[PDB]
């Protein structure tokens, strides 16, 4: 028996090397395998046959005749279809389906947030570069002034002094003092300026830490109905641009609401495009599309996308039939029978995951290893240095 | 119909060439004359007025032109225009009971995050606690000094403040008091310096957290004595008469403070307000009507915002010319309309729904601590001032 | 011995700071009014991969009334450069005229405090400038940086050679 | 020419000493006033009388036969109706209005948030009670534990154990340091606890102030229709409960939809049992109104509630008159006039405000003057200790 | 039109008794029914089946009971129920298109704050890096007991460690490096301590700040591999079988765990699953339909919640028995209401709009920094016991 | 002289933690048990101002199995009553059968011992009990509290004592 199909992937598709098979053999994929096991289960025998006009189906509105794959169906050409066939109103009045072997839905598509390794020397973030070269030049100042104003006309040194200012921007301690009262004006003001530094260090990578964690990534519908610094977008013409135009869903109408301001354009040509677009958009772009699709993308390499949240809406994919036909009951009764004893769960686990191309906030090291390579070369540089200094003091 | 071009209230619809018929413009005035027809069930064609004006009184020749001048002299039926209802027009025509309430609010631009000004480091504490935080210092530095000098068990008055000093900025100290009355103290401005750095450090943290941006007026007193922002309508207008025409005093003020102008804060035109309200960088102020603001808030860029509440109260109305067998049942219309949940249902989706508008915090910048880096240096070249002059005196 | 090191310091330092001041290699940044890539200058905005290339002209620079004030006329990296001029003659004058004992010691604080007006005139000038557009700072930059450290370590090598002078009486 | 009214405050009311007046000096408020400009302009007679059945009017259902004020006014009893009369279609089609003399609409009432004067020790708050305990229990031991140790089997001192104890938990240096192994063990355990105590500190005092800053009040009619923890309720039956059942609107439509969900009921049989309902819910409970209700009370002492937002929907109290009565022109036009002279705003602001009973984020010194207490006290405390000294020191 | 009660699906309007006719009852099916009719046209009674149960074939007798033995011998026309689409059932009588689709979920206790437990003070930095601050404070003590003793320019091994100690906590130094290369250490020890501990303060605060309770689990996989939760679904049903008749590995390892049970992992009523989880204080994890999920998770008191997606996929369907000349229209009106958007609206209105559920941060308590004191109290104890010890050997 | 001091300051501390475990005074609290107001203690919750006044009866208790266990088991508190009374008999001890000069410190390591094992059963305590509902402490907590105050005090005078006579070798 024919049976008609269609070449949208994961489903039937054209096997690698298809010289060297031919028939049945010919094609590979979900709808294929799915076909094969109704027929060792009905009993029948069938050849494979695509359509030639590439469209699942639709009532030309000039003529009331159909077009498309369902065409193939209702003209008595084909004898069933085996394919993504979302049934609707108007295709069950005049083809039959089976129950759905597949559900789905409206869902989301993200682009995956790739896992910002931070910079070795992100802990300086909290403040900018400049703030810290003028703390650096400002230290060598007071180093230089304190030694000069201490020394002539004490206990104090070049050296001294750069230490007793390096430990006073560290809150570390000074075992010596100024006693003079120009030193001790310097090194009061030092030290305010040292307080109000770390102070604000401290704040603004408290604020950095405390940001990034209140943070909800696009986890619902609703969250992408409160957004506007992400934008999305549908099929140019579809399905799902029809459930929000006739939507009486008060978070669906926003959203319907906010897509009639379409500028700049969010609706998109092929779905192709729109994930293009969204693996292009870096984060900004969100697309909409079939719960099933998005999921098979999510797992072709490149990996730059994840599904979020769950379904908008209810579908389900069918098995199709001729009006009246004499294969209702046995296609039916296979399809119920596949899917309760877990058949078509590991058949869509097989070609969607295993022939697959993929697949805490506490401080973590990687924040950090900046000030720990800082502390080994200083190390380094310092066992050099006394290497140095034994070695001089041979003289 | 006869209507007036004002937005949002009658526009041209997209392709205002390529769409022909009442189709041709679109606003809230157009669905609402379609639903007063969906009650009324007359004929009628969307049409504008010529003068270019909602509707006056001549002033010498006395012809009304504009809305009320189309329907006073047959060339239109009814009216559906954001007409200020008044007496002047109450008296040659039959309005409606007001389909939308209005008055004159308040236009400032939106508030931005200003250039942190130099000393901001001091916002997180309020300067009493400053004050406070000195004089304690004083104070303590003065009875470590007395109890030392008194019962000494060396801590003179100099040192006494050195020891204070670094005690309030968590640095090492050279001397530490022997007495018990001397570590009664010290203990005590440690607890005082401790408790202060960590709220400091707290509500930095805080103002760095999460941004507030406070507008410096709330209503109309508000600015009355601001005396900073100027404020002024449009050089002639109602609203100009309404102030100048004011009994309350408080608004009396306002007047006279725009009488004495200058430059005159005044404007020819609601554009030009507009433009000037946005470039003077939160300098300027435009009093106008509730509705065109909350208009002008979802217009891009979305710069501007209202602020405050109403001061006077107004309504736009229907209008009919007297004697038509049409003022009564119009009425009723507007009045079930409004009271059926639909007005409000058209200014939600003219003002908002087609509105042009319904974060990773930053890394300090010197304009931020440059205040401190400023007092550094100052107190550097103050050191060696000092210094100098104690030399030079020593030296003599 | 090390009032050679002085003075060929004082005058790189001049020479580095002068260089700075004059050169309008400061800052590179994307700007607009160009119709683009520029390395404006302490002086004048000089741009750069544009049809406008090399025909360029000064700036225009409109409580922070004076900080535009003082960033317009950049009087302190000009007195940190005068400084370190001073400073230098006041070097050389105290190695002729000598057993005065009191020259060098000006020189140190003319050096000081040259370094502390080159700290100044940067703090100013970043502060100013600044008012996402990336952007970079050209060498006069660390000219004027290299200029300061020189200035330090000058003032600091002029006061040791004056405490060693005035320590053999 | 005979004047129907009601006595709803701060509308026409019962004159303080009513004894001592009859007739229309009998009663004074806003009514009255506006009444009486409105004689003085159209120029006619009239004698205040007050409705018997005191309501406003409704058509009754088994009869349609009106019932109150709009009833005195159909049948012929009444001349005009100078009161708070909403105007409606079905009082529209018997009776008629003039210009709306003062608009108005529902709005919110909450409870006034008290000035929260913070706790003269309110700076303890971050740490608990407990934990301060512990610390001075732990400071003494710790204090023991190192003089016990370093003595016995050196400089250091129950004095001065003490007082490095004490100088180590705030981070203020040590004059003095343990030379025994035992002395170091001890000190560095107790520099770990102040140092994690301290920053604990400090870090919760940041969460306060910073929970404490992003607080929105209500400020309008969303922020209720996304509250939990605070209800709102209306009259038992009104316009406001018609209002909201008739509703097309999304967010009123979801506060509907809360309120059908009454239980614990909110609803209200009488305004002031719902104005003392809230004046006794601690914030806890909200109420919806007339904004003009609403602002009077917000003004008669106690001032224990404020109006936010703005009005949710559009009315306006109108003057009423018999359907084809013989003064529709002049009233409309005095009222309008009025309106235009700007009498009725100095009306409302006299018996609203002028006859009314009532009318930053850096961390201030009230949050703080605990420690600057203890201070002096401490510096009271030092100064006598001195003295005592002094006197011991003469032996 | 049979029934059955299942909630919220069919239930006793209020006033059981008070109320009569077909307002006795209420819930998401009436609605449905009411809507089906509106497309039919059909007269319809409510009624409820009389067993107790939906529908199963007999265990001998093979008589169909509830609601599929009332429709197969004419006791009902339709039936209108939450039916488990099935092959038994789909050969007896032609269901419709589901008009709810379902599938096995995970239900889990809303997770709560957990008593902060002993040494939850080290939340804030993981224990890399502490252990990473351990071996760098020994290396760096190293590092300058070397320089110093090789190059004396007095630093031993032992007051090297205090040094590093006492500079690690921010505490005033003794002893002071005066060999250029012990300056060098020393700084950078300095900068270490500095950045660690701004570090460890700010990621408190941010701990403290915003809660985020985080689940254990995401999915089925991930409570496959915990071996800590028992998850057991009720002892004899249709999930049971699911597991059991399973081909799947991931599933197959959960089921040879629910068998290996000790005590039993399972329950005999919903209620029982609902209640074991609900005081098994997030031991115990219950696996059913996730729509009856759905709906606990909006009942009071909220105390649970759905995790992860669908395992299976099912369906509900109107029913009909064989031949019968209303399955077409009732199939028709069915699909047409569900892509009408109508179905998402009645489970919109009964599961969330009919929901029994849709903060000023607290002071630290003991619980939290409790370990800390018990590091304290060892300490002291340790050294106490170290002084004794020492005494003792020097003594002798 | 001290040695009195010492001993009536050992007695009353030992006296005052004996009380303190023994009264059920330690906490303020409302309760649900009861069916209202009640000053639990350590061992018996017992109520009041409540229908079942009076009639009270012990507790129930039930790594956190392990602080309930330590808190049901007060061996802490029981620890620091025990050790002061331990140091208490070496103290009598040491006051005749003289001349060993090790006793009295013992004595005093035991007192610092007991202060340390009250603070460590006041911690469990508190740590244990939490788990807005008010509450207070009764007289019998700060009982522990003043009794480790005295064992401080205590330890430290013994000590003093040991070394003044040992001082005199
Ligand atoms: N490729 S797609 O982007 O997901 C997609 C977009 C739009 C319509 C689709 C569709 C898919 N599909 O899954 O390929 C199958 C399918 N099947 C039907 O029967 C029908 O009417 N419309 C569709
Ligand atoms: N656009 S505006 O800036 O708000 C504005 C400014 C000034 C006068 C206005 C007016 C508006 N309006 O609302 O458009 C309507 C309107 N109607 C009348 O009848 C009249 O006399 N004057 C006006
Ligand atoms: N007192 S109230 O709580 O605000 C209030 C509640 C409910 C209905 C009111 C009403 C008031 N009012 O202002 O007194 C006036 C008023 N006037 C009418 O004409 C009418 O129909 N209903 C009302
Ligand atoms: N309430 S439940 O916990 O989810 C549940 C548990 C177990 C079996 C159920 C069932 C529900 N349901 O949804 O109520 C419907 C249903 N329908 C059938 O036809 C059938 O055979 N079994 C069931």
């Amino acid at each position: 028996y024919i049976v008609t199909t269609i070449l949208e992937d994961p489903y039937v598709m054209l096997k690698k090397n298809a010289n060297q098979f031919e028939g049945n053999d010919r094609y590979e994929g979900y709808c294929v395998e799915l076909a094969a096991e109704i027929a060792k289960h009905v009993g029948y025998s069938y050849r494979l046959e695509i359509v030639s006009d590439g469209k699942y189906g639709a009532r030309d509105p000039d003529t009331k005749a159909w077009n498309g794959m369902v065409g193939e169906l209702v003209y008595g050409r084909a004898d069933v279809a085996v394919a993504p066939l979302t049934i609707t109103l108007v295709r069950e009045e005049v083809i039959d389906f089976s129950k759905p072997f597949m559900s789905l839905g409206i869902s989301i598509m993200i682009k995956k947030p790739q896992k910002s390794k931070p910079g070795v020397f992100s802990f300086l973030d909290p403040l900018a570069y400049e703030i810290w070269m003028c703390i650096v030049f400002a230290y060598i100042g007071v180093s230089v002034v304190l030694f000069l104003v201490s020394r002539f006309s004490n206990e104090f040194g070049i050296f001294n002094s750069l230490w007793f200012s390096l430990g006073a921007f560290m809150q570390q301690g000074c075992d010596i003092s100024p006693r003079s009262l120009s030193g001790r004006i310097v090194g009061g003001v030092w030290w305010f300026f040292t307080l109000i530094i770390i102070s604000s260090y401290t704040a603004n990578l408290a604020a950095f830490l405390t940001v990034e964690r209140m943070v909800s990534p696009i986890e619902s519908a609703e969250d992408l109905a409160k957004q506007t610094e992400i934008a999305y977008g549908t099929l140019e013409a579809g399905s799902t641009k029809e459930f929000f135009r006739r939507s009486k869903i008060a978070v669906f109408e926003k959203m319907w609401t906010y897509m009639k301001s379409a500028e700049p354009s969010v609706f998109v040509r092929t779905t192709e495009e729109g994930m293009i677009r969204v693996r292009k958009s870096k984060g900004k772009y969100a697309y909409l599309l079939e719960s099933t699709m998005n999921e098979y993308i999510e797992q072709r390499k490149p990996c730059d996308t994840m599904k979020v949240g769950g379904n908008l809406d209810s579908k389900g994919y069918g098995i199709a039939t001729p009006k009246g036909s004499a294969l209702r009951g046995p296609v039916n009764l296979a399809v119920l029978k596949l899917s309760e004893q877990g058949v078509l769960d590991k058949l869509k686990s097989k070609w969607w995951y295993d022939k697959g191309e993929c697949g805490t906030s506490a401080l973590s090291l990687s924040n950090v290893a900046g000030v720990f390579y800082i502390l080994i070369g200083g190390l380094g540089l310092a066992m050099l240095v006394a290497l140095i200094e034994f070695c001089y003091k041979s003289r | 119909v006869t209507t007036i071009l004002e937005s949002p209230y009658v526009m041209m619809k997209k392709n205002h060439e390529m769409l022909e018929g009442n189709e041709r413009y679109e606003g809230y005035c157009v669905d609402l004359a379609a639903e007063i027809a969906k009650h009324c069930g007359f004929k009628y064609k969307l049409t504008i007025v010529g003068d270019g004006k909602y509707g006056a009184r001549d002033a010498d020749t006395k012809i009304w032109n504009g809305m009320v001048g189309e329907l006073v002299y047959g060339k239109a039926d009814i009216a559906i225009a954001p007409l200020t209802i008044t007496l002047v027009r109450e008296e040659v025509i039959d309005f409606s009971k007001p389909f939308m309430s209005l008055g004159i609010s308040i236009m400032i631009k939106k508030p931005q995050k200003s250039k942190p000004g130099v000393f901001s480091f001091l916002d997180p504490l309020a300067y009493e606690i400053w004050m406070c935080i000195v004089f304690a210092y004083i104070g303590v530095s003065v009875v470590l000094f007395l109890v030392s000098r008194f019962s000494p068990y060396e801590f003179g008055i100099f040192n006494s403040l050195w020891f204070s000093l670094g005690a309030f900025m968590r640095q090492g100290c050279d001397i530490s008091p022997r007495s018990l009355s001397g570590r009664i103290v010290g203990g005590v401005w440690w607890f005082f310096t401790l408790i202060i750095i960590s709220s400091y450090t707290a509500n930095l943290a805080a103002f760095l957290t999460v941004e507030r941006m406070v507008s410096p007026i709330e209503s109309a007193e508000d600015l009355s004595k601001q005396t900073e922002i100027a404020y002024g309508t449009l050089d002639s207008g109602s609203t100009k008469e309404f102030f100048r025409r004011s009994k309350i005093a408080v608004f009396d003020k306002m007047w006279t403070y725009m009488r004495s102008a200058e430059p005159s804060v005044f404007v020819r035109t609601t554009a030009e307000g507009v433009a000037r309200v946005r470039k003077s960088k939160g300098k300027y102020a435009y009093l106008l009507e509730s509705t065109m603001n909350e208009y002008i808030e979802q217009r891009k860029p979305c710069d501007t915002m209202k602020v405050g509440g109403n001061l006077d109260s107004k309504g736009y109305g229907i209008a009919t010319p007297k004697g038509s067998s049409l003022g009564t049942p119009v009425n009723l219309a507007v009045l079930k309309l409004s009271e059926q949940g639909v007005l409000d249902k058209l200014k939600n989706k003219w003002w908002y729904d087609k509105g042009e508008c319904g974060e990773k915090t930053s890394a300090l910048s010197l304009s931020n601590v440059a205040g401190v880096f400023y007092i550094l240096v100052g107190g550097l070249g103050l050191a060696m001032l000092v210094a100098l002059i104690e030399f030079c005196y020593k030296s003599r | 011995v090390q009032v050679l090191l002085t003075t060929i310091g004082a005058f790189a330092a001049f020479g580095l700071m002068t260089i700075a001041i004059s050169t309008d290699y400061w800052l590179y940044t994307r700007a607009l009014i160009c119709n683009g890539l520029t390395h404006s200058g302490l002086w004048r905005i000089c741009c750069l991969e544009g049809l406008k290339r090399g025909v360029c002209v000064k700036i225009n620079h409109f409580a922070e009334y004076l900080l535009r004030v003082v960033r317009a006329s950049s009087i302190f990296p000009i007195l940190s450069a005068i400084l370190l001029l001073l400073g230098g003659v006041c070097v050389a004058a105290s190695r002729v005229y000598k057993s005065k004992r009191n020259i060098i010691l000006g020189a140190g604080i003319l050096f000081v405090a040259a370094g502390l007006s080159n700290i100044i005139g940067v703090i100013v000038y970043i502060s100013a400038n600044a008012g996402k557009n990336h952007y970079s700072y050209g060498w006069s930059f660390y000219f004027g940086g290299l200029s300061f450290i020189l200035a330090e370590v000058i003032g600091v090598l002029a006061v040791n050679i004056y405490i060693e002078r005035s320590r053999e009486a």
